[PDB]
RNA sequence: GUACCCCGGGAGGGGAGUGAAAGAGUUCCUGAAACCGGUCGCAUGCAAGCCGUCAGAGCCUGUGUGGUGAUGGCGUGCCUUUUGAAGAAUGAGCCUGCGAGUUAGUGAUGCGUGGCGAGGUUAACCCGUGGUGGGGGAGUCGUAGCGAAAGCGAGUCCGAUA
RNA sequence: GGGCUUAAGUUAUCCGCCGAAGCUGUGGCAACCUGUGUGGUUGGGUAGGGGAGCGUCGUGUCAGUGGUGAAGCUGCCGGGUGACUGUGUGGUGGAGUUGAUGCGAGUGAGAAUGCAGGCAUGAGUAGCGUGUGACGGGUGGGAAUCCCGUCCGCCGAUUAUC
C-alpha cells in the first residue's frame, strides 16, 4: 500500500509529538565522600561503589 | 535604513537581561533527533542538565551537554554568574546544511539519502529570572 | 445594530409540565420551544436563552389511534443484526424518559447547542420530581386564538 | 539582437527517453522550449526598423518644425563664428551672446568649414549639422538654430520654390 | 528587451496570501491553495451579504412573534393590525422595541388589537 | 581573512580586535517563498468539519484597532474535457525560477490615422564616410470598359449594322 | 425527520402571514437612445466579436531625484469600479532611479504525467546485503565495532597459496 494523500500538518504533528524520551532520573550517591549522581541500582561511575552508607562495596575500579 | 542598535543574538535572546548563551552550528546530527533531547533539557537547572545528559542514552545528549557547558562558561566569564545558580532559560534546534547522497537499490534504482545537520542554541540565565 | 444576548444575560427559569393525558406531539413541541427559548423576545439561535423543563407523569402520556402498539422506535448498535425495536407504549411503560427525550430531540435542531439544551429536559414517569430546590413553576399548554 | 531556437541550440538531437512506460511526460528533445537551456520560442531576431516615409511627408515635417520656431523667433544667422585659427572659447561666446545653451548650428560647407565645425564640435549642448542634413528630429530637439550665412544660403538654394 | 517576471508576479501573490491570512493548513501558506479558497470566500461573501437581509428579517420576526404572543396575539394578526392601523414601523424597529421598550411594544400590540377587523 | 583570552578533542560558539558596516567572517553583496523551529496571545479533549462565509458571546489587547473564536445559519475543491463532473473521469506533492500567437515580405485583403491628390509612389543604385538627409519615376497602382480574340469603345459582347 | 387522527390527513370556503438576487424604497456605478432643461431603456453569461485600461522591462525628450540612502525585500496605516496602488510611515539594504509624454517588447503563469533547483509527505517508518563470538588488558576527549593477549567457533579441492 501507498499513502494516498499528503498528511496534513495537524495529523503529522499529532503523530510526531509522541516520538519522545523520558529524562533519566539519577540518584545521589550514598557515599558522603562522593555525593555524585548515578543511576538507581547501579554502581556510581565516580566513586565506583555500591550499597548504603555502611556497606559501600567497590564495584568499578574507576 | 541601516544605522545603530544593529541586531545581535544576545539582544534577541536576552535583551539587557543577565545571562549568556552558546550556539553549536553544523552539528552532524538530525534536527529532530536533537530536539528529542532539547525538549527534555529545556527549563532545567544547568548543572542538573549537564549531569543528566552525562547519563542520557541518546547520542544527541553529548553535543547538547557540551553546548550547555559552553553557555555556562560564557555566563561565568562575562557576567560573573556562578554555574550553580544558572538555569536553561531557552533551548532550541534549527536545521543546518543537508547533504544529498545516493543509496543503490534493487533493479538499478538509486534512492536519495539525506544527511542532515542541526544548530543548537542554549540560553542560560540566573535562577532569580525564573519568576520574572 | 440588532440586539444580541451576552452569555448569561438572559436568566433561565424552571418550568414543570404535567404530561397527564397530554398528547406526545404537543408535549414535545412545547418542550422544544421552552428549551430553546422561542417564547422570549431575547431569543438568539447561537446563545442558549431557553428554560429548564421538568416533565412529570410521562408514563401517562396520551397516544391516539393504535400508536401505543403500532408506532415503533428503532435503535441500531452499528453491527450486523444490531437492530432493536420497541413500541412507544412499551417504551412509555419501561423508560418514559427515553421516549420523551427522543421526541424532543427529533423536534429540536441538529446542533451542538441543541445537544447541550436537551440536557435541560428532566423527564420523570411518575408524578413526583426531585427538583423542589430549583422551584419549578407549573406550565400549561395553551393556544392563542386566531 | 538574436536568440537561438530549439533547432539552433546545441545538442538535443535524440528523444530523451521512450514515449511510454517511464512515467515521465512525453519529451522529444532536451532543447525543447519548455526545458531549461532549451530554445527560445519567439525571441528577437536581427532586423531593420527603417520606415519608408514618403519624401513629401519627411520634407513637410521638416518645414513645419523649422517654421514653428521661426514664428517663435529662434533662428539667428551669423556670418561665421571664430576668426583665423579656431578655438571653442570664441564660439561659446558668440552663441552665449546669441541666447541660451541648447543649440543647433548650421555650417553646410561639407568639405572645408573646419573652423566653425571643429569650434562648435565639443560644446555638448550644441548640435552641428550641414544644411543638407537638417532633419526633423534635430530641428525639433533644438531650442534655437543658428545658421551660418553660407549654411542658410545653401539650404535655401538646395530647396526653394 | 528581456523581462523578468518576478517583480510583477509577486504582487497578486502577496494580495491573495494577505486575503487568506486566517485560513487553516495550506490555505494560508500556499498561493495556489489560498487562491482557490478566496474564490469560494468571495462567492460565499456575495451570497451571504444578500442572505443577511433575510436572516435578520427572520430574527426580527421571531422576536416580534415571541413578544406579541406574550400578549396573546400571534405575529400575523399583529402585523395585519399594524397595517390596518396605518403604523409603518418596520420589522427591526419593532424587534428593538420588543427587546428594549417592552411597554411601547405592548402599546403597539394594543393598537393592533384595536385595529383588528374583529371578524 | 579575526592577534590574544575562555568553554570544547575538535567543530562551533563567547569576549576582544580590524572595518563605515562582521547579522559583510570566506557556505562571506542583497537574502524572497516553500520548509523547520523557540517564545507570547486566544481557541481546542461530547466532537461528523471542500475547512470557508454571514451572524456572534467570551478572552487578550487597546499600539482604543487589532488578534483569537465558543456557538448559530448557509455551503460538495481547481483545471481540463463534457449532454452532464464535488465527482469514484484527466492533471497538479510544495514553493521559487523558467515555459506558448512571434518575425520577415516596396505578399494578399480590411480598418484607423497621416501625407499628397487626378494623381500617388519609388526599387536597385548614386551622394552624404556626416545619420535618420538628398537624388533616382526604371517600374507600379489610379486614369474605360466590353470581348476568346482581331477589335470596338461609353459602350461592348451574343445577334441579322436586329 | 420528529411526530400527527384531540390532524399537524383529504376536501370546499373565508381571514391573515411567511417567503427570491422578482417588484418597490433609498444611495453609488455604467452602456445606449433622445429632443439635448428632462427623461427613457438597459447592464447573468461559456465559445466568440467589439471597446477601454493596469503592471513589468528597455528607450527619445523634458523635469528631475539619490550615501541627509536608489533598487530589491519586508511591516504598518491608507486609496481606487478592476488589473492594482500612496507624493503615508517604519525596518532591512547599499547604487541607482521617479513623474510627464511618446517609442519598442524575450510584457504578466496554477495546471502541459511541462523543465531546473530547493523542500515537505510517507517517517524517525522499511532496510543496514548468508554467519559466532566471549573476555582480560591497552590506547583515547570518546571503544560492542581499533590494537594486544587468552579462550571459543568457522573455512580447508578452499574463507589457503601463486
Ligand atoms: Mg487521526
Ligand atoms: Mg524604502
Ligand atoms: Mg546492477
Ligand atoms: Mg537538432
Ligand atoms: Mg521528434
Ligand atoms: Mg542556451
Ligand atoms: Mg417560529
Ligand atoms: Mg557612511
Ligand atoms: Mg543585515
Ligand atoms: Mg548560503
Ligand atoms: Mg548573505
Ligand atoms: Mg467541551
Ligand atoms: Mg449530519
Ligand atoms: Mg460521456
Ligand atoms: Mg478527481
Ligand atoms: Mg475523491
Ligand atoms: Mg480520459
Ligand atoms: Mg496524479
Ligand atoms: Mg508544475
Ligand atoms: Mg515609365
Ligand atoms: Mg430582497
Ligand atoms: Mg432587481
Ligand atoms: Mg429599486
Ligand atoms: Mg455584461
Ligand atoms: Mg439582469
Ligand atoms: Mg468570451
Ligand atoms: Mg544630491
Ligand atoms: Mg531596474
Ligand atoms: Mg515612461
Ligand atoms: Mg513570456
Ligand atoms: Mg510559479
Ligand atoms: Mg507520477
Ligand atoms: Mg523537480
Ligand atoms: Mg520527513
Ligand atoms: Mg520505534
Ligand atoms: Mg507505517
Ligand atoms: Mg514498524
Ligand atoms: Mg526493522
Ligand atoms: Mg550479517
Ligand atoms: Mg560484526
Ligand atoms: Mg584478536
Ligand atoms: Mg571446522
Ligand atoms: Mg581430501
Ligand atoms: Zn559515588
Amino acid at each position: 500500500a501507498v499513502p494516498k494523500r499528503k498528511m496534513s500538518r495537524s495529523n503529522t504533528r499529532h503523530r510526531r509529538s509522541q516520538w519522545k524520551t523520558v529524562a533519566t532520573k539519577l540518584v545521589t550517591c550514598a557515599n558522603p565522600a562522593c555525593g555524585e549522581k548515578h543511576l538507581p541500582h547501579t554502581a556510581c561511575p565516580s566513586c565506583g561503589g555500591y550499597g548504603p552508607r555502611g556497606d559501600r562495596r567497590q564495584v568499578v575500579e574507576a | 535604513m541601516s544605522k545603530t542598535e544593529r541586531p545581535s543574538r544576545r539582544a534577541a535572546l536576552l535583551g539587557d537581561r543577565p545571562g549568556s548563551y552558546a550556539i553549536a552550528r553544523h552539528v552532524r546530527m538530525s534536527a529532530s533527533k536533537c530536539r528529542r533531547v532539547i525538549n527534555l533539557v529545556r527549563g532545567m537547572d544547568a548543572v542538573d542538565a549537564v549531569t543528566m545528559l552525562k547519563f542520557q542514552p541518546q547520542a544527541a545528549a553529548e553535543p547538547i551537554r557540551k553546548v550547555i557547558a559552553s553557555a555556562m562558561a560564557n555566563a561565568e566569564q562575562t557576567e560573573g554568574l556562578r554555574a550553580d545558580d544558572l538555569y536553561i532559560s531557552q533551548a532550541f534546534v534549527d536545521e543546518g546544511i543537508t547533504m544529498r547522497r545516493i543509496r543503490p537499490r534493487a533493479k538499478g534504482s538509486a534512492s536519495r539519502i539525506l544527511k542532515r545537520s542541526a544548530h543548537i542554541t542554549v540560553v542560560v540565565e540566573p535562577k532569580e529570572a525564573r519568576q520574572a | 445594530t440588532t440586539y444580541s444576548p451576552k452569555a448569561g444575560e438572559v436568566q433561565r427559569k424552571w418550568y414543570v409540565i404535567d404530561a397527564e393525558d397530554i398528547v406526545l406531539g404537543r408535549l414535545a413541541t412545547t418542550a422544544a420551544n421552552l428549551l430553546r427559548g422561542k417564547h422570549k423576545p431575547q431569543y438568539a439561535p447561537h446563545i442558549d436563552t431557553g428554560d429548564f423543563v421538568v416533565v412529570v407523569n410521562a408514563s401517562k402520556i396520551a397516544l391516539t389511534g393504535k400508536k401505543a402498539t403500532d408506532s415503533l422506535r428503532y435503535d441500531h448498535s452499528g453491527r450486523p443484526g444490531g437492530l432493536r425495536v420497541t413500541s412507544i407504549g412499551e417504551m412509555l411503560a419501561k423508560n418514559p424518559r427515553r421516549a420523551v427525550e427522543r421526541a424532543v430531540w427529533g423536534m429540536m435542531p441538529k446542533n451542538k447547542l441543541s445537544r447541550q439544551q436537551l440536557k435541560k429536559l428532566k423527564v420523570y414517569g411518575g408524578p413526583e420530581h426531585p427538583h423542589a430546590a430549583q422551584n419549578p413553576q407549573p406550565y400549561e399548554i395553551t393556544q392563542i386564538a386566531q | 539582437h538574436a536568440t537561438k531556437t530549439r533547432g539552433q541550440v546545441s545538442g538535443g538531437g535524440k528523444k530523451p527517453w521512450r514515449q511510454k512506460g517511464t512515467g515521465r511526460a512525453r519529451q522529444g528533445s532536451t532543447r525543447a522550449p519548455q526545458w531549461v537551456g532549451g530554445g527560445t520560442v519567439h525571441g528577437p531576431q536581427p532586423r531593420s526598423y527603417a520606415q519608408r516615409t514618403p519624401k513629401k511627408m519627411v520634407g513637410a515635417a521638416l518645414r513645419g518644425a523649422l517654421s514653428d520656431m521661426a514664428r517663435d523667433n529662434r533662428i539667428f544667422v551669423v556670418t561665421s563664428l571664430v576668426d583665423g585659427d579656431k578655438p571653442s572659447t570664441k564660439q561659446a561666446k558668440a552663441v552665449l551672446s546669441g541666447l541660451a545653451e541648447l543649440r543647433k548650428v548650421l555650417v553646410v560647407l561639407d568639405r572645408s568649414d573646419e573652423i566653425d565645425w571643429l569650434s562648435v564640435r565639443n560644446l555638448s549642448e550644441v548640435h552641428v549639422l550641414a544644411a543638407d542634413q537638417l532633419n526633423t528630429y534635430d530641428v525639433v530637439n533644438a531650442r534655437t538654430i543658428v545658421f551660418s550665412q553660407a549654411g542658410l544660403d545653401a539650404f535655401v538654394g538646395a530647396r526653394s520654390a | 528587451a528581456r523581462v523578468k517576471r518576478s517583480v510583477n508576479a509577486k504582487k497578486k501573490r502577496r494580495e491573495v496570501l494577505d486575503q487568506a491570512s486566517g485560513y487553516r493548513g495550506q490555505r494560508s501558506r500556499l498561493y495556489r491553495k489560498a487562491k482557490e479558497q478566496t474564490l469560494h470566500s468571495a462567492t460565499y461573501s456575495f451570497r451571504d451579504r444578500r442572505a443577511k437581509k433575510g436572516d435578520f428579517r427572520s430574527l426580527w420576526i421571531q422576536r416580534i412573534n415571541a413578544a406579541s404572543r406574550a400578549q396573546g396575539m400571534t405575529y400575523n394578526r399583529f402585523i395585519n393590525g399594524l397595517k390596518n392601523a396605518g403604523v409603518e414601523v418596520d420589522r427591526k424597529m419593532l424587534a428593538e422595541l420588543a427587546v428594549s421598550d417592552i411597554n411601547a411594544f405592548n402599546s403597539l400590540v394594543e393598537v393592533a388589537k384595536a385595529s383588528q377587523p374583529q371578524n
